[PDB]
RNA sequence: AUACAGUGAAACUGCGAAUGGCUCAUUAAAUCAGUUAUCGUUUAUUUGAUAGUUACAUGGUAUAACUGUGGUAAUUCUAGAGCUAAUACAUGCAAUCUCGACCCUUUGGAAGAGAUGUAUUUAUUAGGAUGAUUCAUAAUAACUUUUCGAAUCGCAUGGCCUUGUGCUGGCGAUGGUUCAUUCAAAUUUCUGCCCUAUCAACUUUCGAUGGUAGGAUAGUGGCCUACCAUGGUUUCAACGGGUCGGGUCCGGAGAGGGAGCCUGAGAAACG
């Protein structure tokens, strides 16, 4: 049912064109796929060519890497928190990409210590917000994977200006 | 330039808040081709533009146009008059035609209603933008 | 147990501070009967992007335990191979001992060391009888197969050249964490 | 009603035409999986026990399991296509015309066509495995020998008749295994080959 | 169409084959292959209405099953299989060895060749870029993937091909006063000396060719060969040398 | 603003018009 | 032919059925004709390259055809029993290359030090080709309900000896990862002869024009959605009214009504 083709719309001039043909197959489109915290349930979308699509339709783990130290973790999704194109997406948790989480911090709490063993001194040296966070117990991390495509909820952690701007939003 | 709800970068260009080596945010750039200089307000500018022939995901390529702007009231698009003589054989005659083309214009171009642009084709920005401004005068 | 929902289970039932975390009365029962599971998963030999991943991971939950546990599994490993004849004596290598058998049990220990000293870095408890005496013993095995084997087992010595590379990486790296 | 009795170990089965409602009453209100006493349906079944496996009703409509109705229901069948079509329910009831037994346990006396008599397997292992399951072959023995053959007379002609092994041993897979090894190894050592020429050829040019 | 066609009615067919215009309703269908359908002779024409070997599309059948046709070293039992420009076909029965090269009215010509002129043919090197694991290589016009050619070859080269082993003997460059045979447009089948070759970025390359009678023409890029140094030309040329 | 229905539009929709039909007796209490 | 072996119905697997054929109701840049791009995409097959990372070969977690018992008024309607296989379905296994002391021998051996899949997702780093790239390619850390890396077949029985059916093997077939190629498909740039003002406003009245972000797409894209800007075409005629295409071929559709699905590389399938 759900189609993409651009004959339905007004043409620039504004006139109403007239429906050319039925809906061809490929020019098809596919429900969306809203991806809500949970435990992980995908199922697989034969698509066009031999080729398979993954729909996260729920999901609780993600790996999440921290760009300024280069490395990645396994860390559970707590909740959005805030998402930019919608804030309903927020209310009722669902997952998408761009959307803004809250990830456990203990991963990479462990991992700190065990590389810098402190909880050398000039390097162990992190931006304040974030090493507030890890106080805390969440991080703020920003998903980069599309949920409803790949079937991963793979992101970064949130750092510098990045964060200060979506502070500032929350 | 954070005027926006998400956050605007340029995607894959990453800024090590650790290292801290340098001031200036870290900026990608591109030259278009066509002899068509890179102007240097993109090169050390601070503006963010997915669009942008010379800083976003775009390339410019097919057939080159020139034209007069006629209405640059949006936010970094115009729409400018292309005129030509269309020729009838019945009445051997010809007729004054024009055709405007609406095309995306970058931030690190200034441009009024009624200079000269040189515009490219691009993949298709929107329902309607095809083009992207490449030179002005 | 279960291979395809080995990972999610980790990240769940293991993470600390976890909500289906294991209670800190029940610790002392049930820990002893993880050690020895994951130690099963952490002898697959790692042939694929998968395997891999899996042995990475068994790896990657040690640090979740707590610190008297971590020695509980380092000891496990160090079981089977027998050192205490070793150091009791003056520091001589059994002829008897000197086997393919036993080379393949150290590569086995070894290469668990290494992936934990990669995990918990300077966190990584190290203590004599769990670790290091095992440790020195297996370089002790190297030098002494090298030199007394002949060219013809030429199997043996690359093994044994293998286990030596090995043990002096490990011990490079446990000096320089802790 | 007519029953359809089969004992599997036999690989036997009958029909037993029922007239008295008795015994078709103790039948009455069971289920499709469940057990009965062959003593309530007869003294010749004294001792037996019949599981129901299935049955016809008296329209020829077959039951399924899993439905729990004593009627016919239009139901959505499958084996990919699936087709809407009437079944009967799984309940006993009078509107069954014959219900189908199997003999799970057998009582004092012998039926006369099931506990007496056999009937063969029709066809024998194929798979070497199987050869040795079914005959609990050692490794060391060998199970050409023990291949079930078949007689087959042609008038005055007579000869025997033997499977094919499959998944067995023999010179020509080792050899296929062999040429798949050494194929990859000649690949293997003729592209080396063709980058140390091609690294000499970069040497030369500078 | 709903898919792919598998069909090609007679006057469809190229001009170029001189398919008789009353034997039937439809024509070879070239197969997939290394040629493109418009430019590509399938071994049914080729056997039947250039060589008259066979009578008809059995016969044909039958002369490939009996594996006799060689095209480019290698063995084909497909009647419609593609074969092409700088092709070589065999026919060792008949000691018999052919190179498809357009003659000056620009269709096919039966072209005999030595045994030594056919161990090798000549491609245009279409593309080179790096593959995987970094090994570069060059794609002809022929489909032809080459590994590790030899650096100095570039887009619009021609390499010498050894059909046994599939590996590059020698290169030409493309430069001005090469000799370069012309494989589409109007000018198909005549043979010159670059003189020139004008660039416009963002489009078609333009190049003239002057002939041994001294008249100039010129080409777009694509629609040329290059096949030696003038004078000296690496393969065997039809008759007449592509003049006019 | 009025775009994508962002604005209510009271005007009557023929699909939806007698869609279904009210009860005269009223509700149940008087 | 003491496993089988010639031929071979049936049945399971594999491939194909989107080609071909037929009629013209529709629609006046909608298709279409010429022309351009895909640095914006998918592509069975063909052709050319390309994967050293219990095993003298695993299971039924398996059935058809087939044997046999029946129900029904009855069908390409049926259920109960009993077998048996795979290129079906599952599972699965003592090597090479660098730096090279000894400079021992001066090709050379060589102590020792090292290095060693592919596929998906994200983050990060380097970066031969084109005018131009965040391109090609390489590396690091992790991720996977995640792949793939011959448990396959025909013909023949050569070379070695350590006589064991010991070791080592010739030509083909069918598979399979990625890239290129071909057959295609999908969008897409510019231009393109009717009468009209007694058709002067139209679009925005469930997107109209544009930006940011997401969802979907094989992908670009108001294609759909959230927020925000107020716009776009037109007296050089927008909007509206009237009247199969190009040249037997090439295009364009459609085959109880309407809605929803399904496989396949390809269909909104004449199934
Ligand atoms: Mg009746
Ligand atoms: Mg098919
Ligand atoms: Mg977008």
């Amino acid at each position: 049912g759900i189609s993409r083709d651009s004959r339905h719309k007004r043409s620039a001039t504004g006139a109403k064109r007239a429906q050319f043909r039925k809906k061809r197959k490929f020019e098809l489109g596919r429900q969306p796929a809203n991806t809500k915290i949970g435990a992980k349930r995908i199922h697989s979308v034969r698509t066009r060519g031999g080729n398979k699509k993954y729909r996260a339709l729920r999901i609780e783990t993600g790996n999440f890497s921290w760009a300024s130290e280069g490395i990645s973790k396994k860390t559970r999704i707590a909740g959005v928190v805030y998402h930019p194109s919608n804030n309903e997406l927020v209310r009722t948790n669902t997952l998408t990409k761009a959307a803004i989480v809250q990830i456990d911090a203990t991963p990479f709490r462990q991992w700190f210590e065990a590389h810098y063993g402190q909880t050398r001194a000039a390097s162990a040296k992190i931006e304040s917000s974030v090493e507030s966070q890890f106080s805390a117990g969440r991080l703020y991390a920003c998903i980069s994977s599309r949920p409803g495509q790949s079937g991963r909820c793979d992101g970064y952690i949130l750092e510098g200006e990045e964060l200060a701007f979506y502070l500032r939003r929350l | 330039v954070q005027s926006e709800r998400a956050f605007q970068k340029q995607p894959h260009i990453f800024n090590n808040p650790k290292v801290k080596t340098s001031k200036r945010t870290k900026r990608w750039y591109k030259n278009a081709g066509l002899g068509f200089k890179t102007p240097k307000t993109a090169i050390e500018g601070s503006y963010i533009d997915k669009k942008c022939p010379f800083t976003g995901l775009v390339s410019i390529r097919g057939k080159i146009l020139t034209g007069t702007v006629v209405s640059t009231k949006m936010h970094r698009t115009i729409v400018i008059r292309r005129a030509y003589l269309h020729y009838i054989p019945k009445y051997n005659r010809y007729e004054k035609r024009h055709k405007n083309v609406p095309v995306h214009v970058s931030p690190a171009f200034r441009v009024q209603v009624g200079d000269i642009v040189t515009v490219g084709q691009c993949r298709p920005i929107s329902k309607t933008v095809r083009f992207n401004v490449v030179k002005v005068s | 147990l279960d291979d395809t929902l080995f990972k999610d289970e980790i990240t769940t039932f293991l993470t600390e501070n976890g909500s289906q975390s294991i209670k800190a009365e029940d610790e002392k029962v049930v820990m002893p009967y993880v050690l020895r599971i994951f130690f099963g998963r952490a002898q697959v030999p790692p042939t694929s992007g998968q395997k891999r991943s899996r042995k990475i991971a068994v790896i990657s939950v040690l640090p979740n335990f707590k610190k008297p546990y971590i020695n509980d599994f380092l000891s496990l490993a160090s079981e089977r191979l027998d050192y205490n004849y070793f150091f009791g004596n003056s520091h001589q290598i059994n002829s008897s001992k000197a086997t393919l058998k036993t080379i393949r049990r150290m590569t086995g220990f070894v290469n668990i060391v290494n992936s934990t000293l990669s995990v918990l870095r300077t966190n990584f408890p190290l203590h004599t009888n769990s670790v290091l005496q095992p440790l020195i013993y297996s370089i002790a095995m190297a030098y002494y197969v090298l030199d007394t084997e002949s060219t013809e087992e030429v199997h043996l010595r690359k093994m044994a050249s293998n286990l030596r590379q090995q043990g002096l990486k490990c011990l490079s790296s446990v000096f320089e964490f802790v | 009603m007519k029953l359809n009795i089969s004992y599997p170990v036999n690989g036997s089965q009958k029909t037993f035409e029922i007239d008295d409602e008795h015994r078709i009453r103790v039948f009455f209100d069971k289920r499709i999986g469940q057990e009965v006493d062959g003593e309530a349906v007869g003294d010749e079944f004294k001792g037996y026990v019949f599981k129901i496996s299935g049955g016809n009703d008296k329209q020829g409509f077959p039951m399924k399991q899993g439905v729990l109705l004593p009627t016919r229901i239009k139901l959505l069948l499958t084996k990919g296509e699936r087709k809407r079509k009437s079944v009967r329910g799984a309940i006993v009831g009078p509107d069954l015309a014959v219900l189908a037994l199997v003999i799970v346990k057998k009582g004092e006396q012998e039926l006369e066509g099931l506990t007496d008599t056999t009937v063969p397997k029709r066809l024998g292992p194929k798979r070497a495995n199987n050869i040795r399951k079914f005959f609990g072959l050692s490794k060391e023995d060998d199970v050409r020998d023990f291949v079930i053959r078949r007689e087959v007379t042609k008038g005055e002609k007579t000869y025997t008749k033997a499977p094919k092994i499959q998944r067995l041993v023999t010179p020509q897979r080792l050899q296929r295994k062999r040429h798949q090894r050494a194929l990859k190894v000649r690949n293997a050592q003729a592209q080396r080959e063709a980058a140390a020429e091609y690294a000499q050829l970069l040497a030369k040019r500078l | 169409a709903r898919g792919p066609k598998k069909h090609l009615k007679r006057l469809a067919a190229p001009h170029h084959w001189l398919l008789d215009k009353l034997s039937g309703c439809y024509a070879p269908r070239p197969s997939a292959g290394p040629h493109k359908l418009r430019e590509s002779l399938p071994l049914i024409v080729f056997l039947r209405n250039r060589l008259k070997y066979a009578l008809n599309g059995r016969e044909v059948k039958a002369i490939l099953m009996q594996r006799h046709v060689k095209v480019d070293g290698k063995v084909r039992t497909d009647t419609t299989y593609p074969a092409g420009f700088m092709d070589v076909i065999t026919l060792d029965a008949t000691n018999e060895n052919f190179r498809l090269v357009y003659d000056v009215k620009g269709r096919f010509a039966v072209h005999r060749i030595t045994d030594e002129e056919a161990s090798y043919k000549l491609g245009k090197v279409k593309k080179v870029q790096l593959g995987k694991k970094g090994v570069p290589y060059v794609v002809t016009h022929d489909g032809r993937t080459i590994r590790y050619p030899d650096p100095n070859i570039k887009v619009n080269d021609t390499v010498k091909i050894d059909l046994a082993s599939g590996k590059i003997t020698d290169f030409i460059k493309f430069d001005a006063g090469k000799l370069v045979y012309v494989t589409g447009g109007r000018n198909l089948g005549r043979i010159g000396t670059i003189v020139h070759k004008e660039r416009h970025d963002g489009g078609f390359d333009l190049v003239h060719i002057k002939d041994s009678l001294d008249n100039t023409f010129v080409t777009r890029l694509n629609n040329v060969f290059v096949i030696g140094e003038q004078g000296k030309p690496y393969i065997s040329l039809p008759k007449g040398k592509g003049i006019k | 603003k009025a775009s994508k229905g962002r604005k209510l539009n009271y005007s009557v929709q023929d699909p939806i018009a007698n869609y279904e039909a009210p009860i005269t007796s009223g509700y149940k209490w008087s």
